DNA sequence: GTCTTAACTCGAGCT
DNA sequence: CTCGAGCTGC
DNA sequence: GCAGCTCGAG
DNA sequence: AGCTCGAGTTAAGAC
């Protein structure tokens, strides 16, 4: 949970055929992980070549548009299969379970390195963005910028230096840019409440995500009230099995890490626009891992 | 000592089953084969025959037909330290099927007689005065057998991944990455299926619908899950899926995951004299959310103070996307200060001299105005300071607003 | 040194879906603003012609068979009243180090295989794809059906670099042979340009606008969209077709399927042109599948001999190889 | 029960169909097999009212 | 050399949708800005008039009914309220490559079928194909009821050249007899340039503007959309039009060589001779004139047809459909 | 809960109606049936507010 | 050991 | 056929 | 205040 | 009422 001291900006990022089950029990908003997974691929590649250190990725959802279609005998949507290859032997080809969809999305990208001061901030920009294009995030292509239109450059902001005048006017012209989408961040201390608040009626955590993510009706009429967005996330990946040398795995595309057989982990999250959070470094997701327990959350805790 | 009224009762339960197609020349080879079985040999068979199966709660065949992998059964682990729920709060429940060869599942439904009626699930691996004094069968084959039962519980003896197991790297504090090969959690789904299969068509849920239809109020509580989305994973066949997929519909319900702007609308605001009516699903359901409160005591002077000012902020913010998405005359000029148009850079002094210094604040008031044409102004909390409080509330967050305006491009 | 379970390889050359539109081709080379194409619904009243299975002596059967035609509600998508050229926008990235595989069980045989590839690039360039590619690019083969009955196809291709500028081309896809591949300036600097994209120079990204005549109020081929669950009730639309920001469009592996249609040099080469790139050599429309494992022109079997064994495949397997590289996919 | 067997070229269409009323539906299934006059027509049997009982592909299994 | 399962031939002669409007027969040559008839609604009264039930057919039950009525809501298009003529404008390409199969599971197949068609085209040309289909693009066939008490109708087919009007024919539909076809220059001219097409010797484009007197705010009879609202009238771009499919059945009404010799003639090129109207299927399989007989037997079989099966055969390939298993 | 019965010519119409108070809708439906003061007029029911509940004409049932 | 098709038995409608 | 719920008489 | 009775929907 | 058909279900050859 360092305290970044600058703020790379990619002002909009373009994605087709991606990923949108992200999770066995939901679908849609790719998971968080592959952002932050993402942003440390990036690091892996450009971040040794101008020595700097990317930790936190902040999340804008600029258009969503799926790939799916609506059956007529339920409210049930499905979602719009491709068709796999004729097998070598000759027979049809067996149907699989896919999904893809456009999403547009904006990341914030916290610059720990000290070596930024050494380059400048532009040429740093403009360099990741360069290798953010080739890049394939979330399970599909990036489509860069290319139309009618100017081409949307990256802008690097500094946090540490200047009075809070300046920082504030800073953080509004930025949220001017973010505005059209809306940001995504873990809540787990209305879940825990609410966890204790239903304890009376059964001990079940599942229960209370299912009940907090739907529309409730109570007896009187009423539907029940949500203060904002809530939706269930892959809050991480809990250990299912211990952990086991490269060599015991078989199969494994690497030996130089150790596999473990992993769950999921489920969360509440919730969807705020750029202008109610004031700092934007609270917003930026960081992953924390535990060698000794299998928790790996990449909820976000400056935001509390 | 009642093992035996499962043990020789399923198996003779069983057996008349199978003398439905059991003709006099199948009645010979099957009599021994059936009858004596049910003491002795009906069980030699899933002793012998039990490895061909394996019991598990997470496997990897969901991710592809062709794929292969190693199953898992076992998961004590429970790592949740901040509300965090996943499949680590079952405990009990725990409904689990098998992973292997189609020709035996019954020999699946026998063991799964462990909890029909006593706790055998804790039997199936000690008690062995169960099964050496009501089952009698001999420790070196009833016990011994009952290690195969057990055996089938467990890994094969190998762990392994597959080149589809979907891996991923994983990162560290500062040292080197970690890799996952997760699984699917068979156990969590069937749990939330039961309780959607209870919620979703239920008989007390559908009655309540009933009750709501008929705008009449009972004791009892009904919800509604929209926007499912169906999972046809497993191939057209349960066969070759997981057991517990076969014995459902095949198809895993996913919980909607989208962001709040997922059915995007057609931008059409070039209505002109309505400036700040801009009605939509969103904006009416939160005035409707608003006048719903509005019709309440200040019994609950916090609670409104909160939901509403929240909401309220939630309808300045949709008022903002509404701008941006305008973005990308009279009743549009002080509103073309406010939802600047196009960023306009043609105009002399109709941009530089009119909107340089000149953000019409006044927009603010506008919408106040537009708002308390939409809540109705009734006076029975203005004469105290619930609804002058509310007032309050309202002003302050267009005062936030305001400010947040006034550096549209200065 | 036995091979890697496991073996992946991002794809190279992907684009992205193909928006359409209509307009004049007066206006063509002016005007870029042309309004997409919306898809309709229409209806259709059929009467039974497939073939027989019951005995053909029913006669009065037959008849009731006709007095009971067939409904469905279908999906078209038709250019404007006064419209009579079609464009398509797709772009295209080359990401480039195509031999590199992006995961390996055994670092010894990434090792092997990445020299096996050096050597095949310091012996030739892949001038020879790149070309094929060019070729690809140029003509409409991309395009399924537009291009059949068509006046005049025109393509301009335009590199786009950090700023606008590009270095523009522009070419004629009927004077191009659709089934032949012949050499031009052009088309060697195109191809010279993929070949340094895909060596991995670093970013690339092709701007393809294409211009078809075929005439007012014609009807485009879009790609249906698959669906896979029918239905439990009746008045459904029994073809959808793939629709982005409420315009037509084409699939991107649709496109990208058939930009790689450059294996000429399958076994039978009797009568068959252009085979697409895949592993046994499998194509969709024709039904069959060439290059069936047992023979030694199989991509699994000639990448296991020409990496472990060293056995270097003809010039041409060599080139087919390397393609399905570019193409990517799971293998061990 | 009475079951209506309908023909046609793709699962999703409306035509007439003749009234089986016939015990089950395994009878109506493999009496729609045994008077099928074409060999591309998807059988679909339904019941007197507008549900869809179960359909069947030429190539394919029974499904419901 | 059996057949193979899976056939499929690409739609030649297709045209587009048939837009629909108005404008007064003097002005007729100029026919630009005509407005377009837009559909509209009406509400519409029935009654019994259908079939009763001897046994259900009681006197009190008619009261009742009558008592009852049945009303409805349809749609009508009618043109304006000073207006005697009806336009329609469809283009119509020529592809080519009829024997061409689209997809195929077998080579041999394909070759040897494209091998019959060669001999085919070499014996004789589609100039009999392309002089009948010339006789219904010269006259109203394409339109269904609108033709139907018309004083006078003009058919004028143009042809675009690379945006170029290269030449432009004009005859008169009741002249030109329906059921007979009757040789013209003009006609012989336009087979040939569509001969010219099939066989793939250039690009054909015809744009076909009709213009049929019916009378001041008659009802037109557009092509009525799959189904409170019974009629359902298809518009597009708040015009109406007719369907491409129910264009191009008319244009291919060739099919005259049936088995009986019966007064209906001109019959739909259509696998089984099947006809809606008259609701029974000429060219029955139990006899050799059938389609795919005919087909089965001159490829495998080597068994040449006569002349008239062989343009029949041609037909249907052209009409384009899915075959074999 | 207030529910106003109204009996009017046509369903479309503007004519005040007396408070019951009832329950739930099904009793509000058997009063107004009960309490009809005449055979062609139009029952309907309304909320406090303006919002149209259910409609029902003489010869035909309830409506929503 | 494994999955597949061809085989078994099974049930319901014509003549 | 059986099943709710407002009114009036004790 | 209470409850038998009527009426009209399912 | 014999026989036909197809649905459901079985188990052994071959990988």
């Amino acid at each position: 949970v360092t305290d970044p001291e600058a703020l790379l900006l990619l002002p909009r990022l373009s994605i087709q055929n991606a990923n949108a089950i992200s999770s066995p029990l939901t679908w849609g908003f790719p998971s968080p992980g592959a952002f932050t997974g993402f942003v440390h691929a990036l690091q892996r590649r450009v971040g040794i070549s101008l020595d700097i250190e990317l930790d936190g990725v902040g999340i804008v959802c600029h258009r969503f548009e799926a790939q799916i279609s609506q059956p007529a005998g339920k409210r049930t949507k499905v979602f719009n299969l491709t068709r796999n290859p004729l097998n070598r032997d000759g027979s049809t080809a067996a149907i699989v379970e896919e999904g893809r969809a456009h999403l547009e999305v904006s990341l914030l990208l916290g610059v720990h390195g000290d070596g930024l001061d050494d380059h400048p901030a532009q040429e740093i920009a403009r360099q990741v963005q360069e290798q953010a294009g080739a890049m394939r995030l979330a399970g599909g292509s990036i489509l860069p910028w290319c139309n009618e239109r100017f081409p949307a450059p990256n802008a690097e902001l500094l946090m540490l230096g200047g009075s809070d005048e300046q920082r504030r006017k800073n953080q509004r012209r930025l949220t001017r840019r973010l505005l059209p989408g809306f940001a995504l961040v873990s809540r787990e201390a209305l879940l825990q409440q609410h966890l204790e608040t239903l304890r009376t009626t059964l001990p079940e955590a599942t229960t209370l995500d299912a009940l907090l993510d739907l529309c409730r009706i109570n007896f009187e009429w009423q539907v029940r009230d949500k203060p904002g967005w809530l939706v269930p996330i892959p809050a991480g990946y809990n250990a299912l099995s211990p952990l086991y040398l490269p060599g015991e795995v078989r199969n494994a595309r690497d030996r130089e890490t150790p596999l473990r057989f992993v769950e999921n982990l489920f969360g509440l999250g919730e969807w705020l626009s750029p202008h109610r959070v004031a700092a934007l470094s609270d917003l930026l997701w960081y992953h924390h891992a535990e060698p000794d327990k299998g928790l790996y959350r990449w909820s976000t805790p400056r935001f509390v | 000592q009642e093992l035996r009224q499962f043990i020789e009762s399923f198996i003779q339960e069983r057996l008349q089953g199978k003398l439905d197609k059991l003709q006099p020349d199948e009645d010979d080879k099957r009599q021994t084969l059936l009858a004596t079985h049910r003491r002795e040999a009906w069980l030699a068979d899933a002793a012998r025959r039990v490895g061909q199966l394996q019991l598990v709660t997470h496997t990897l065949k969901p991710i592809h037909p062709d794929a292969r992998g190693s199953n898992l059964h076992s998961l004590p682990q429970a790592p949740g330290q901040p509300g965090l729920a996943g499949s680590h709060e079952l405990g009990d429940r725990l409904v689990s099927d098998v992973v292997g060869n189609a020709a035996a599942l019954d020999v699946f439904k026998f063991l799964s007689l462990q909890y029909q009626g006593k706790n055998l699930l804790n039997w199936l691996t000690e008690d062995s005065a169960e099964a050496l004094q009501a089952l009698s069968d001999n420790a070196e084959q009833a016990r011994e057998w009952r290690q195969a039962f057990i055996g089938i519980t467990t890994v094969k003896g190998a762990p392994a991944s597959h080149s589809l197991a979907k891996q991923l790297y994983f990162p560290l504090p500062g040292s080197g990455y970690h890799l996952l090969a997760p699984l699917f959690p068979t156990s969590l789904v069937h749990h939330v299926h039961a309780l959607l299969r209870e919620a979703r068509f239920g008989d007390a849920a559908k009655a309540a619908r009933e009750a709501r239809s008929r705008q009449e109020s009972w004791p009892h509580g009904f919800s509604e899950y929209p926007n499912l989305a169906i999972q046809k994973f497993g191939g057209t066949k349960p066969q070759n899926i997981s057991q517990l997929n076969n014995e459902r519909r095949g198809e895993n319900w996913l919980l909607p995951s989208l962001p709040p702007n997922w059915q995007r609308q057609n931008v059409n605001a070039p209505s002109v004299f309505e400036h700040d009516f801009g009605r939509t699903p969103e904006v009416s359901r939160l005035t409707r959310t608003l006048q719903r409160f509005l019709a309440k005591t200040v019994h609950n002077n916090l609670a409104i103070r909160q939901r509403r000012a929240q909401l309220v902020a939630q309808i300045c913010d949709e008022a903002l996307q509404y701008a941006a998405r305008l973005r990308e005359c009279q009743l549009h000029d002080a509103e073309q200060l406010w939802l600047d148009p196009l960023r306009a850079q043609t105009d002399e002094t109709f941009l530089q001299r009119r909107l340089r210094g000149d953000w019409p604040a006044e927009v603010g008031n506008r919408f106040a105005n537009w708002l308390n044409r939409a809540v109705s102004s009734d006076s029975q909390i203005l004469g105290s300071p619930e609804a002058a409080q509310w007032s309050q509330e309202l002003s302050k967050e267009l005062t936030m607003f305001k400010e947040i305006l006034e550096d549209e491009r200065d | 040194l036995s091979t890697a379970s496991v073996l992946a390889f991002e794809r190279k050359l992907d684009p992205s879906d193909a928006l359409m539109s209509a307009g004049a081709w007066a206006q063509r080379d002016a005007s870029q603003e042309w309004p997409a194409v919306t898809v309709r619904e229409k209806s259709v009243r059929g009467t039974i012609s497939n073939r027989l299975k019951t005995k053909d002596r029913d006669p009065a059967k037959l008849d009731a068979s006709i007095q009971s035609p067939n409904l469905q509600t279908v999906d078209v998508a038709n250019l404007p009243s006064d419209a009579d050229t079609l464009k398509v926008r797709f772009t295209l990235r080359v990401l480039g180090g195509a031999g590199t595989p992006s995961a390996c069980n055994d670092a010894a045989y990434r090792d092997k295989l990445l020299q096996t590839v050096a050597t095949y690039v310091n012996d030739q360039g892949f001038a020879e794809l790149a070309r094929r590619y060019a070729h690809n690019l140029a003509n409409a083969r991309f395009l399924w059906r537009n291009r059949v009955g068509a006046e005049a196809v025109e393509v301009r291709i335009n590199h786009i670099r950090q700023g606008e500028v590009a270095r523009a081309w522009r070419f004629d896809a009927l004077a191009i042979g659709l089934r032949d591949f012949k050499a031009d300036a052009e088309l060697d600097a195109l191809a010279e340009l993929i070949a340094s994209g895909l060596s991995g120079s670093g970013h690339v990204l092709l701007e393809v606008v294409a211009f078809a005549r075929i005439g007012d109020g014609q009807e485009v081929f879009p790609s249906q969209e698959l669906i896979l669950d029918k239905g439990d009730k009746k008045g459904q639309k029994s073809k959808t077709l793939y629709s982005v920001r409420d315009a037509a469009a084409i699939h991107s592996q649709k496109i990208g399927n058939a930009l790689r249609t450059i294996d000429t040099w399958y076994p039978d080469e009797d009568g068959l042109g252009p085979i697409a790139v895949e592993p046994y050599g499998s194509v969709t429309s024709q039904g069959k599948a060439y290059r069936q494992p047992k023979q030694k022109l199989d991509f699994y079997t000639l990448l296991d001999n020409w990496v472990l064994r060293d056995e270097a495949p003809a010039v041409e397997q060599q080139h087919y190889v390397i393609a399905n590289l570019i193409r990517g996919g799971v293998f061990g | 029960s009475t079951y209506i067997i309908k023909e046609v070229q793709n699962i999703n269409s409306d035509r007439e169909g003749v009234k089986v009323e016939t015990t089950s539906l395994t009878s109506a299934k493999r009496i729609a097999s045994k008077n099928q006059f074409f060999h591309g027509t998807v059988l679909r049997i339904e019941s007197e009212s507008g549900n869809w009982l179960a359909y069947k592909e030429d190539g394919k299994r029974w499904i419901e």
